[PDB]
Order: structure tokens, then C-alpha cells, then sequence
């Protein structure tokens, strides 16, 4: 789940 | 049955698993209850990513019914020891002791997906522990440590008071990812990154 | 079987299993039905027991004092527990033991279950019951509470004898 | 056959869980007694856990519509419907052994099937939660307020203080 | 017993597994009772499908009996989250929890066989959980909450009302393929591509 | 019924292992046996394999304190509080039939929760061990050595064996 | 599902389990109950880092119920026989013989995280043994032994007289991680290491 | 079952089952009220039985030869194990049986447990009980004690006229 | 779950096993009651150290509830036929079958741990063996030679009297590691060779 | 837990099993109870030992419980039938069965350990079969049969007389390694090779 | 199931 | 859990 | 067991 | 365990 | 088994 993690 | 996918450089090719790819990327997955095995699993991945590269952040993420206290503790105390910050990530629930890892998270970097939910309630016993008086009171003086334990580490995490907490666990509450964003136990809701919407 | 019916003919009713509620409502019955056909003579409870829940016991205990009739205790086998109480609570001097007669005293054993504040509530009457089955035992035996409390921690077992000067009993049959 | 000996004296005994089996039985003794005689009193004699609110409120209907008194003794413990029945008995009449303790708690039901179906089954424990509490008011002479809030989790009482609350009206 | 089968380029030779090979085309599978080990298991493929090519759709085959509330929505959730489109593809059927995931791919990407079926119902709690009132009002009133997000759900990706979802799924409701179409939860039917 | 034909001739019949609710019925027949007549003697028939050691020593105490002579038979076996029983009998009263086997052994407990728990339960195993090899002393007139000596393991007598050793005083032709 | 991750040097790539990582760091993890398996696993390890650095420190993670008085003994001789010093970590808990591991560490190298709990009680037997007295009399003489063996090398370790520790562990004594540090079980309690 | 009753008065007692403790027990005290009642007159035992334990069997057997009046034994179904034991023990010439009854002989039939030394013991009283069961049955059938050893060491089956030549039984029954 | 390690030379890298690890140093360790599985596994491993150097020592670590008969006379032969010395190791306890063994290694080479401890008694029989009298009575012969060549076996090696050994076997025999010591089962008590 | 050990020279280095090892110097090993399982394991063995050099003697150590009548049959004939001889050796009991197998190694090499037992008795059947006399019958027949033919091949490889064997074998007959060389079941039994003594 | 998924 | 452990 | 088996 | 096994 | 199979 990136933006934000990661 | 999971299947395992292949990449490729100039310098090999690499089978790996699903789960070896996100670890790879630094995430740790929690996805069953909390555990002694479950616990010192999680405990020797972030010690592991901690060796690795100890100044990128780590990132958790969590779909579990809660478990045992001294497990909990157990990952607690090890995610709060490492020097990288901790990113926590909730997937279709987080409950009871998963939640409080959840709300363990530093500061900021803790969210959860939006119909993902999050419940609290204070430490139960689902079977029956028999002896003497004096053996009992010594169990139920540690129950009543465990519960204000319990109270205490999610106050400080939540930012609500210790009395709030202890009064709102006494029963099962059930937060949705909004309500547990204003209760303080996740900073932020994911919304999603799809392209055609 | 139909020995217990000649007993109670006797007035003799007879402890001679665990304390439990079924066993308490027939006793307790018992003793209010004897206490309405005569209430000057004695009852006789005789008694081998291995002990049993405490609010069995005190239903019996409490129908025991409430009896116009003095109620005597024999100690056949064994008393332990309930045994052991309702044994000293007989009437004083009329308190019996065998020669091979083993009472036994010891503190009370509960359980906790459910939530940690379920678990609190249990224990705060832990506590109540603790300090009330004390109280009595030291009275029936005559000792401090300090001592009852002391020596209840574990199982402390004594012979007619060591009943016999411990209090429970007032003499032995011969 | 010591409780034949007491239904000729008018007692009835309650040593068990309430259940229907039994609720049946003791409704009928009292139905039984009033027949023969209106005039005298029944005495119920309670040693009981608890036990089902169905059956339980049957002995409590019958015991209402008996034209005679019902005095309630509390002999080992009175909980659930043993706190209820014995503070339901006849004004006045209620007694308890000194070691008796008194039990006083929320209901406690199930639920399964369809979200429909458990939704139906949440209906009805509003409906007799609020009953329960209601007569359970009426009988100790607290207010809603303070019988709901007392209920919340298993609340002891000993002959003392279930004398002070209001459960009994005498201490042997 | 299933067979693994070999291929061989001029780089090399690579034995692989069916299901393998079926993951390599951004095919993920969904076989089995949705629960807490099925769900982590998808979740992971989803995010892994979308790390090496984010701009590719997914496509997600579907033959289940349904299974847990916590374990769909997290398996929804990744589904919606991802960038690649989604497509969804029944065989054989999809049941209760199974047939929200075959309706939650992207709009006209949802399809299914013409002989699988489509079963809609609320949920239910086969078993019994007891206790004080107070607890059973909190389960209760989340119990209502669920059901109420599944109807919810349901009603945006298939167009329909809340309240018709609501109503139809009151009892279990069975749908062929096309039944399945006109219902809102799949766009189109596959159809055999044989002579 | 025929156990009721033999109450009404003051004899009472201990059939099967030694608990607390036969151990219970029989003091009471003893009891009520003494009751109605003091004089006679009561007959107690053992054919048993044993059992507990408190029911056991309940009967004994009752017979002894029985105004009237207890008289014992060893019918088909008599062993542990079987043989007690037996030989706890009145003097020359002690019957046994020919093929009737007595055993005599070492009592039989178990252990159980914390060491400290534990402790206490092996100092009651002191306190009940030397009272069985007492008494059993007593009733053979062998020394209480030799009683601990031969009941380290189970030994077993016949009717003429048991007759010597002084567990019972006749056999019946 | 534990993940196994992978690494690379010049020399070439390695793939490898979390735990074989510690096991390389010398560090030994006592995560379950302590009997025969656990016991001969950990000898095992143990000698094993004894033989490829003997000069080098061994480090033991500890999160157990307790478990066997032979299987404890049986890693507690290991552990003080090895040439190398022993540092003894314990998360989320060390109960019965693993509190007795948790303070049989090498003076000063014994330390626990913060919430981290201890337990120590005397010697328990939760089934029933049976059989003749002369037997019982044998079992119950070596059950006081191994309770006075465990107060006597706890004391040692903890500086504790055996007569205190005797009545502390009369009944279950739980202790905070602080509170095992005034006890003498562990020399010092870890501080999180984090920068924000 | 209210027959056994009946049959009771008649001075007949049946033994249908396998010989235990708590069958034997009745049995013998049926003997001893028998007799006790008249002596004189003899006592029937119909004999329908797989077997059973010695111990309880030779209960039985001794009350019999004790007993003053004569005691007839009658196979009826099956004697097997002690059932031909005791059927054999009857008193000559009021031994009986029925055509198509079939008597069963056999070697004892024991078990070892324990410790070596308590084996030991455990094997020394089967050297005994052999001896003895064989040194009867010889004596009731007449046999030398040589063949009786020699023939049950396994199962030997006899039918009525077989039984009667080997001497279990005197008589059949037309 | 027990990890495995990593080692390298100029010849090659090698993963192996702490217990491949022990047998690369000539130690077999029996950890598990003696069974037909257990004592052909031995009995396997012994026979290859003989063939790999036979005129080096053989070390057996031992921790065992004990065992079957059969086996121990299985393990116990093989331990004497093979021409190299035999080293027995006690870790934690040896019990019954086990303390045979462990007295049956070669003089002088056996010994234990400080904590160890040595359990002896005669064979038992757990369960209940039925049969007809004849049956039982070649049963009981064969269980009287196997009770007194227990005891020749525990007294050549021990070199006390085979009646001074039957008469201690009656009932169960504790010893701790100097008991055992003195009872001649081991020569000597390993000391902590620890440097702090 | 069984270790691997490892073998080097100048072509390689081999990695291998201790069971492994014994068969690579024509050593069977039968540890357990004989059934099919445990026949088919030991019939592919033998006759794989006989294809790679059917001139060199096959070895077959037995430590077993004994088993079934078919299994052992099986077993047997496999090793008549091969061309090379079998030496046979007892560890710790050749029971039953496995007394045979013991017994019916070529003559000379057949051997026991000196602590080692063997026993002999009687085909038996455990539990019970029930049908029709006619059934029953044959089965009877059958049993008889086996008896008979168990009796016949112990017969001629101990050298007693068949008569002999089915009196001996009525009862349960344990025999010692000396006893069990004087009863002609082994030629000879081993001496310990140790240095020290 | 190509085409077009995939 | 370095430092200093390791 | 060589001597001679093998 | 060396010195002296091994 | 050869001859003849194999
Ligand atoms: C009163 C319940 C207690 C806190 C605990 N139960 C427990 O962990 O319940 C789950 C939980 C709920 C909320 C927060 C954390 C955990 C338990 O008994 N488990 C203990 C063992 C027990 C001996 C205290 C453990 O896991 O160590
Ligand atoms: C087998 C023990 C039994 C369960 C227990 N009674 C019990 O432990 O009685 C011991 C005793 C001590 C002193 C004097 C008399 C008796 C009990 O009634 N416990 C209650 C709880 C108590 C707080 C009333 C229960 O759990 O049912
Ligand atoms: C063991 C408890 C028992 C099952 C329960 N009764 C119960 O919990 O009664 C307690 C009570 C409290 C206050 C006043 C009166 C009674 C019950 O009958 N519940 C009903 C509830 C239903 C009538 C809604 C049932 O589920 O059958
Ligand atoms: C009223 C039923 C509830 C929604 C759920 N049952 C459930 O998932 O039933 C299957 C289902 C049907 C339709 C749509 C989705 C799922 C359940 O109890 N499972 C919960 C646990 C429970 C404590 C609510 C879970 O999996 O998290
Ligand atoms: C089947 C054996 C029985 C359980 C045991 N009795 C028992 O072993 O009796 C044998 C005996 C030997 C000599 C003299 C008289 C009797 C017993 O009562 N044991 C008590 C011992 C206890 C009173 C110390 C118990 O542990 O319950
Ligand atoms: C009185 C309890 C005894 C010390 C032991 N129980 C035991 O190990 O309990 C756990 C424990 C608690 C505290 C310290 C160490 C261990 C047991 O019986 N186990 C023995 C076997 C038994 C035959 C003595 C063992 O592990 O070897
Ligand atoms: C039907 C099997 C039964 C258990 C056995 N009886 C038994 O086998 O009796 C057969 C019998 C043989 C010869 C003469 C008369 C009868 C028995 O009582 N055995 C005793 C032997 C013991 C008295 C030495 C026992 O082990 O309990
Ligand atoms: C009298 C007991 C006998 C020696 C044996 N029991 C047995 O092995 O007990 C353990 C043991 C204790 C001390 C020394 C050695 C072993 C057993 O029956 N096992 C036999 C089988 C049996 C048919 C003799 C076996 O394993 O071969
Ligand atoms: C009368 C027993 C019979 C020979 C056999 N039992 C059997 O194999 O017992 C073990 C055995 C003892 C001695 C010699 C060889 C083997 C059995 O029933 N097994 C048969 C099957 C059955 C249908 C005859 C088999 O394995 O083929
Ligand atoms: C969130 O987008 C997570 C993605 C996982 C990816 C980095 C590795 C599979
Ligand atoms: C639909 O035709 C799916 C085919 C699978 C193929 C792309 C890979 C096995
Ligand atoms: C404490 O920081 C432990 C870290 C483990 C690391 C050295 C190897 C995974
Ligand atoms: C007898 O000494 C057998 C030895 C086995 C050896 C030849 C191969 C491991
Ligand atoms: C005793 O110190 C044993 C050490 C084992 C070592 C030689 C191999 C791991
Ligand atoms: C018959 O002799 C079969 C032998 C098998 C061989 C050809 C291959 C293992």
C-alpha cells in the first residue's frame, strides 16, 4: 500500500 | 494453495514466494492469532530487518482476531525497541490484542483500510483456572496488572485518558476505520489508488 | 438401603457422601421434620464425608443452630471440608469421633473465569467467604483466627486424637 | 420422600436450576394447595443457581394468582431466578438464613441464525431486560436506575445486606 | 494429483506448476471458503500483481462457497485499492461472501461461465454465542451493521437499491449466468469459443 | 432379597470392594443389629478384593465398639482392608473356608500438586502405613517387622497358610 | 508462515531463514516449553557455538512457559559448562524453569524488556502418580530434592538465601521486569532504542 | 424373572451366567438359608455357564461340600470352566445332565503385571491353583491326575455321553 | 524449530545440522526412549563410525527416559562388538534401559553432568499380559533371565555383586551425578570449564 | 532424528544416510514388523543387490517383531531365489516370522549377537473371523496349512524333523543366542572385536 | 479465459 | 537486542 | 559385523 | 564436552 | 526374477 507503507 | 512467481536480471533469475517478496520490501505480516509462535516469528522478522537496514522504516501489516498478553507484550516491546520507525497497516480487522499492536504504531504512520475494523475490550479468561483462595487471588491480582497494562499502553498510544479507556473496554467496542481514526488508535484511512476511479 | 429409614427412626441422619445441594435439601429437610415431631430430643449427624460446595454446607449449618434440639456429630470415617466444619459445629460437649477418624482442614478452593472484571468480583467474595469460614471454626474449635488462617493454608490433617485437643470434637467412643 | 412429608406441612421446595420440568411441578403443588386451602399460606423454600426466565416467571405468575400468601425462604443461595422468586415472595414474608447469599444479575441469552432472525432475537431481550428490572424494583423498593446499574455484573449480597437491598424482609 | 509440465526457450529450460503458470498471466485463484488464510493468501498476490506491472489488469477467477465477513472486506479492500483494473470470472459458482468479490471487480470487466450460479444471501451465524445482554446487544447491533455493508456494497456495484438488495437477499436467491447479467453482478457471459 | 433373609440371622455380607457407601450401610447394620439384640454375635461374610482405607477402618472401629462379638468369614478372597477386616475379627471367632486365598500387602496411594502439597501427602502415607502394619501386628501377633517385611509385596496365604500365619483362628470342614 | 529472506555479497548470494540469521549471531531462541526436544535441541546449539567460537559470547532469546526439571538441568549444565559467557534476553515472559534459564546466565549479561513478565514457583505435579507407599515414599524424596536443587541454584544466581527464595516460591510470585531486577533475577532491563 | 422365585421354593437355584463375585455370593448364601431351612432335603443347581473366576468359584464349591444336605447338579445349556467344575463337584450319582448340554475343560487361564519380583509372586500362586483345580477334577471324574493335566492343557469339549464316560456326570436325562 | 548453520573453507561452503555437526565429531546422541526405531538408528550409527575410523573413540550422549528390553540388549552389544572405545555422556537424567547404557560404556570414559541424574530399578511390565496358565509360566521365565541379566549386566560394569544390584533395583534408585559416581555406573563428573 | 554424514575424494563428496552406507556395502536391514509394505521394501532390495553384482553375498540384519504369513513367503522365497548367498544376522530378537528369515540363510552364515533372543511358536490370529461353518471351515484349513508349511521350512533349515518343530513350536519358545545356535536357527554367534578387551 | 480475461 | 545483546 | 557379514 | 568427550 | 521375467 504504497504511498505510504510502503 | 499459493503460487509462487519468477523475476529476472542480468544477474539471475529468482523464484520466490508471495510472502518472501513482501518481506523483502520490509513488510511483516500478521495475519493469524498472537501466539507464542506467532510472536516469536514476528519478533525474529524485525530483528531481522533491523540488522538489515536499520534506518528504513518497517512496515506491519495486520488482518488478526487478537491473543495472548505475554505475546502481545512480547511484540510490543520488540517493535517499540527497534530504532526503525514502525508502520501499521489493518486489513479487515484488527481486534483485541492486534488492536493495541495496531495503536503501537509511531505516530503518523498508522492507518488501515477503509472496511477494515478495529475492536477493544479488556482482558478475558474463556476457560476456568481452579485452586485455593490464596492461589486465585494472586491470578486475579495479576489479571487486574494485565487490564491496566492493557489501559495504560493504549492510552498513551490513543492519547486518550487512562479512565476513558477502561470505561469504553469494559464492553466490546466496535470501531469502524473512521471511528478508530478519531479514536486515536490509527492516524489515517488508505483510500484507494485504483485509475479507473 | 432401608437401614437409613430405620436410622432416622433413631433420629440419626446420616452424611456419607460429597456435600452437594441435593444432599443438603434432604438433610435440612430432615432435621426441620424431626424438630416438628419432637423438638426436646437430640438429633444425631453422623458423618464420613469428603467435603463439598461451602452453600451446601452452610444450609445445613445455619438449620443445625436454628433447631430447638441440641445436634450431635459423629466423625465415622473421615470429615473434611464441610466435613470437618459441620463436625465442630455440633453441639458443644456432644461432639464424637472414632479412634480412626481423620478430620480435615484446609482453606477454601474456588475458580475465576470471564473478563478481568468478572475475575475482580469473584475474588472480593473469595475473600468474604475466606474470612466468614474462619470466623466459625475458630469459634468452634475455640482457637485464634490467626491460627485457623495459618494452618488452613495447606491441608492439615489430624487423627482423633489431634481433633480431640485441636477442638473439633469433644470425645472419642469407646 | 421427605418433600411429601413437606407438602403436608405446605412447603414446597426449590433445591434445583429452574427449568420447566420443574416450574410445571411447582405450579401444580400451588395450584394444588390454594384448592385445598385458600386461606392458609404456602412457604417456598429456595436453594437455587438460577435458571431459565421462561419457566421461571411461570412460578412467578402462579405464585400471584394464588389467593394465598407465599413466604419465601432463602436456605443456601438464591440467584437469578432464586434472587428473583425469593423477592417476589409475599411482602412481609420473605425470609433468609443468616449464610444464605443473594445473587442479582442482567439475563443472559443466545443468539444465532440470520442477521434477520438474531435482529428479532435483540427485540426480546430489550423487552424482558426491562421487565426484569422492572419487578425487581418493585420487590426491593430501588429505583430502575440503580437495580439496572447494579445488574450490569454479578452483584453478591449476604443475608445482611439483601435484608438492607431489599430482596428479604427477615433474617432467621 | 496434479501434473507439472516443462517449457524451454533458448534461455532455458522452466519446469512449472499449472497454477504457476496461470499467476505468470496475472491470474490469481480463488478456490476455497473464504477465511483468514485464503484471504492474507489473495491480498498478497493482489499487491505482488500490482508491484510488477501496475498498469496491467488483473484478473481474478473465482469458484467458492463464500466464508467470513472480516475476510471479504479485506479481500475487498486490496481489490478496489489496487491500480490495475480487476476482472472477475466465475466457474461453477459463487456463494454469499464469493458473490460480493464477483461483483466488486471494475465495471464491465465482471463476467461469468454460463452454467455457474450465484447465490446471495445476508449473513448468517450458524453457531450460537452467549451471554449477557449488554454483549449481546453490542454483537447484535454489529451483526445488523454487516449486513447492512453488504447490502451496501452489493447495491453500488450492481446499481440496485439498498432497499432491494435488502429485500432480495432476506431469503437465498440463486441466479444462472444470465440471471447473474440482468442482475447487475457480472457485465457479460463467456461463451464457448468451440465451433 | 436374600441379603434381608441373612440380616434377619445377624449376618451381614461384605460382597465387593471397600467404598464409603458400603463401608456406610454396614456400620448401620451393625448398629441396628446391636440395637435390637446385644448379646448375639454378628457374622460378617468377606469375600472382597479391598478397597479405601477410611471406609475400611469405619467398619472396624464400628465392630469394635459393637457391645456383641463380631465373627468373620472368609468366603471367596480376602485382601487389603478385606484381610484387615478378617483378621480385625473377634479372637477364635475368625473363620475361614478351605480354599479361601487371604492377601496381605502394603497400602496403595498417589501423589498429587505441589511439592509442598506433596510433602504433606507422603507424611499421611507415614502416619496411615505404620497404623495398618500396627494393628495387623495385633490381630496375627507376628511382629510389626516382619508384618512390613512380608507386606512389601502382595503375599498371599491359603486357608492353612493364613490359619499359621494368625490371620484367622479355624477352617471350616 | 515465516518468510525467508536473501542476501549478497562479492563472494556470492545466500538465502536464508530469520532464525538461521540469529543462530549466526550466536544467538539461541528458547521459544517454547522447555522438555527432551527443546532441551537436546538447545545442548545442541549450544556446543555448537561453543565449537566455532569459544571465545565469543552466546546469547539465549527466552519466551517460555517452563516446562521439565530434567530437560531444565539438562540446558542449565550446558550452559555453565561452555567456556563462552551466556547473555540471557527474556521477552514477554520466563516462567518456572525458564525463569530459573533467565537468571542462570552469566552475571551481568542477564537482562529482559520492560513488559516482559517472570514467574517462579515451586515444582508442581498437575497429574496423579500411583502405586504402592514404598514407591511414593521414593517419589516424594526425590520431588523435595529437585524442589531444594532449584531453590539452592536460584539462590546462588539471584544472591537470594535458599530460604527466602523457599517462601517466594511457597506460591506463584510473579515480577514485572523491574521487579525481577531487584530480585536479582536479571542484571539490568532493556530502554527502547528508537529515536522518535 | 419372577420364576427364580418360584424355582427358589422348589429348592432349585440356577446359575445362568458367567461365575463372578456378586453371583457366587448369592448363590452360596442361597445354599446356606437352604439348608439352614432343611437339611434334609437336597438342593438342585441347574448349571447353564460359560465360566468365571476360581476365586468366586471355589466359594461356591466350598459351600457345597459344607453343606449337610446333598447337592444335585444339572447341566442344562452349557458347563464350561468352573460350569464344569462345579457341575463335576455335585454329589455322586445326583450329577445330571441333558442330552445335548456340552461340557467344556480346560487349563486355568490367569495374567501377569508389574515388576519383575511381583511377576514372580503372581507365578507362584498359578503353580498352586493349577495343581489344586487339577487334584479335584480328577477326583470328581476319576481320572488320573496324569490326564487330566494331559487333556486340558487345551480346550477339551465333551458332549453329554462323553461327559458321562469321562465322569464329570452320572446321569442324562430321558 | 532448530536452525541450521554455515561453514566454509578454501574447498567449499557447507550447511549442515547441529546434529550432523556431532557426528562429524563422532558423538551420537540418544536424546529419546529406547525403542526398536531408536536402537536401530544407533545401532546404524555406530556401525558406520566403526567403518569410517575404527580406531577412534566413539562418544554417546545420552538423555533418556529409557526402554525396551530388546533394544537395550540391541544397542548394548553393538556398543561392545565395535573395536573402537565408546565415551557415555549423561545429560539431565538416564533412566531404567538408559543407565545400563550408560554404565556400559568403556571404563574410565563414562561420566555425567554436575545436574544429571541416573535412575535404576527392574523391569517392569505396564500393561497386563493374558494367557492359560502354561502361557504365562514360560512368560514369567523369560522375565526372571531378563531381571537377572539385567542385574549381571548392571554389576560386571558398576563391579558390584549382581545381589547387591538386585537388592537396590527392588525399587526405584535416584543417584545423583556423584552418586552415581560412587555406585561405579560413571567414573567421573564433568566440571564447568567455564573461563568467568 | 537420524544424522547424515559426509564422504570425500578425489571425484567428489557424497552426502549420505547411515541406512544408505549398509546397503552400499550389501547390508539389508529389517527393523520392524514384516508386512507388505515392509516384504515389497525388502524383495525390491534383494533383488537389486542381485542385478548389481549377483556373485557377492547379500547381508540381512533383522531386529523385527515377526509379521504376517503371506509378507514372510514373500521374503523367503526372494531370498532362495537370488544367486548370491545371504548371510543373516539377529539383533536384539528374531521373532515368529522373523525367526524364519533368521533360520533361512544359506547354512554357515546365519549368526546372532550374544544378547540377542529368538522366538518360535505356532501360527496365531489375533482378533476373530466370523461367518458360515463352510467358511470357517476353510479357514481352519487354511490356518492348518500355514501351520504345516511354517513347520516344514524350519524344518529343513534347522535340520530338526518337522514333527519335532510342530511340538517345540505348540508353546511359545524363547531361545538365547547359544540356545538358538544349539537348535540349529544359527550357525555361529559373535564375538565382541572390541580393542580394550 | 482469453479472450478477454485474459 | 544490540547493544548489548548482542 | 565384519567379520564376516559382512 | 571436550576435554575429553571429545 | 531372471530368467524369463525379466
Ligand atoms: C485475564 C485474561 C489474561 C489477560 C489472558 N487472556 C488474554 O490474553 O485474553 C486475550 C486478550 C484480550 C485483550 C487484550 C490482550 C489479550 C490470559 O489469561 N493469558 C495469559 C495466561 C494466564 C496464566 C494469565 C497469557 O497469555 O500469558
Ligand atoms: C470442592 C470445593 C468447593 C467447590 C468449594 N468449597 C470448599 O472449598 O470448601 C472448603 C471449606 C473450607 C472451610 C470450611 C468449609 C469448607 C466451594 O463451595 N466453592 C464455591 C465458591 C465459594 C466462593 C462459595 C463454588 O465454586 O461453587
Ligand atoms: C442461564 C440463564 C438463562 C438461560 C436465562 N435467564 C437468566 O439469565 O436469568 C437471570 C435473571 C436476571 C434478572 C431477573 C431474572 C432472571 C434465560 O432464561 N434466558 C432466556 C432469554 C429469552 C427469554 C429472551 C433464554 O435465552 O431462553
Ligand atoms: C452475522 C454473520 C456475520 C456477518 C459473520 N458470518 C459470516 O461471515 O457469514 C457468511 C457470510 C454471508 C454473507 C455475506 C458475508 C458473509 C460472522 O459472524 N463472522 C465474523 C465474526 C463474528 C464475531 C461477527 C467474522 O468472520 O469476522
Ligand atoms: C485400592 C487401594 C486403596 C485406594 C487404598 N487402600 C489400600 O491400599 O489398602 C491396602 C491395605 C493394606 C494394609 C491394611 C489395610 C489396607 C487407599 O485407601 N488409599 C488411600 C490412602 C490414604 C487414606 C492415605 C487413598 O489414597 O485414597
Ligand atoms: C514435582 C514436579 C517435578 C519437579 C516435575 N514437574 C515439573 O517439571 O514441573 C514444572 C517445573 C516447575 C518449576 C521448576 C521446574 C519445573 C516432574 O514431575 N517431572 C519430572 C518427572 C517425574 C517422574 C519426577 C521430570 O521432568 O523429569
Ligand atoms: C475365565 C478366566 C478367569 C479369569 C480365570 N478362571 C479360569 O480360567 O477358570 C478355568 C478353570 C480351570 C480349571 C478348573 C476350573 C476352572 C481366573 O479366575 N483366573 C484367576 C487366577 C488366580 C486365581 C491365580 C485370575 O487371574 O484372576
Ligand atoms: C518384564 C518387563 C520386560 C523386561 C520388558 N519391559 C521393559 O523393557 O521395561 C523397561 C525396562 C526397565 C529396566 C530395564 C530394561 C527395560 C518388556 O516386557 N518388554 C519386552 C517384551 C515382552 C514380551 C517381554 C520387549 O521390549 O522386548
Ligand atoms: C493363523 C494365523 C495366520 C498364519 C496369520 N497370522 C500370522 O501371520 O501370525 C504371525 C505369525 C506367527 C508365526 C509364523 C508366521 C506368522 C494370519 O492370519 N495372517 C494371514 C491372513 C489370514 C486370512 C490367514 C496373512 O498374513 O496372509
Ligand atoms: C502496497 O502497495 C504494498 C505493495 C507490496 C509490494 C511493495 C511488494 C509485493
Ligand atoms: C483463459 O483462456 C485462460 C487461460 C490461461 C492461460 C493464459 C495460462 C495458463
Ligand atoms: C538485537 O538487536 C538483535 C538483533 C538480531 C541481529 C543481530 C540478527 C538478526
Ligand atoms: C559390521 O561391522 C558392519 C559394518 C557396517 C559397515 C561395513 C558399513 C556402514
Ligand atoms: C563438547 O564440548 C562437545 C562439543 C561438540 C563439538 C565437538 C561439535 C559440535
Ligand atoms: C529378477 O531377478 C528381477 C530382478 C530385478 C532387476 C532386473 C532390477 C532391480
Amino acid at each position: 500500500f504504497t504511498p505510504x507503507a510502503p | 494453495i499459493l503460487p509462487s512467481f519468477i523475476e529476472h536480471s542480468s544477474f539471475g533469475v529468482k523464484e520466490s514466494n508471495p510472502y518472501n517478496k513482501l518481506f523483502e520490501e520490509r513488510i511483516i505480516f500478521l495475519g493469524v492469532q498472537v501466539d507464542d509462535a506467532s510472536a516469536n516469528d514476528i519478533m525474529a522478522q524485525l530483528l531481522v530487518l533491523e540488522s538489515l537496514d536499520p534506518d528504513r522504516d518497517i512496515t506491519m501489516y495486520i488482518n488478526s482476531p487478537g491473543g495472548g498478553f505475554t505475546s502481545l507484550m512480547a511484540i510490543y516491546d520488540t517493535m517499540q525497541y527497534v530504532r526503525a520507525d514502525i508502520q501499521t497497516v489493518c486489513l479487515g480487522q484488527a481486534a483485541s490484542a492486534a488492536a493495541v499492536l495496531l495503536a503501537a504504531g509511531t505516530p503518523g504512520k498508522r492507518m488501515a483500510l477503509p472496511n477494515a475494523r478495529v475492536l477493544i475490550h479488556q482482558p478475558s479468561l474463556s476457560g476456568v483456572i481452579q485452586g485455593q483462595f490464596s492461589d486465585l487471588e494472586i491470578q486475579a491480582a495479576e489479571i487486574e496488572r494485565m487490564r491496566t497494562l492493557m489501559e495504560t499502553t493504549l492510552a498513551r498510544h490513543t492519547g486518550k485518558d487512562a479512565g476513558v479507556i477502561r470505561k469504553d473496554t469494559d464492553r466490546d467496542k466496535i470501531l469502524t476505520a473512521e471511528e478508530a481514526k478519531d479514536y486515536g488508535i490509527i492516524d489515517t484511512v488508505l483510500e484507494y489508488r485504483k485509475l479507473s476511479a | 438401603d432401608s437401614v437409613y429409614e430405620r436410622l432416622l427412626s433413631e433420629r440419626i441422619i446420616f452424611l456419607g457422601s460429597e456435600v452437594n445441594d441435593e444432599i443438603a435439601n434432604r438433610l435440612c429437610a430432615q432435621i426441620l421434620l424431626l424438630a416438628a415431631e419432637d423438638a426436646s430430643k437430640d438429633i444425631s449427624l453422623y458423618i464420613n464425608s469428603p467435603g463439598g460446595s461451602i452453600s451446601a454446607g452452610m444450609a445445613i449449618y445455619d438449620t443445625m443452630v436454628l433447631a430447638p434440639c441440641d445436634i450431635a456429630t459423629y466423625a465415622m470415617g473421615m470429615a473434611a471440608s464441610m466435613g470437618e466444619f459441620l463436625l465442630a459445629a455440633g453441639t458443644k460437649g456432644k461432639r464424637y469421633a472414632l479412634p480412626h477418624a481423620r478430620i480435615l482442614m484446609h482453606q477454601p478452593l474456588g475458580g475465576v473465569t470471564g473478563s478481568a472484571a468478572d475475575i475482580a468480583i469473584q475474588a472480593e467474595q473469595f475473600a468474604v467467604i475466606k474470612k466468614e469460614m474462619f470466623r466459625l471454626n475458630a469459634e468452634f474449635t475455640g482457637q485464634p483466627i490467626e491460627r485457623i488462617e495459618a494452618d488452613s493454608d495447606r491441608d492439615r490433617w489430624f487423627t482423633a486424637a489431634e481433633a480431640l485437643e485441636y477442638g473439633f470434637v469433644d470425645h472419642i467412643i469407646t
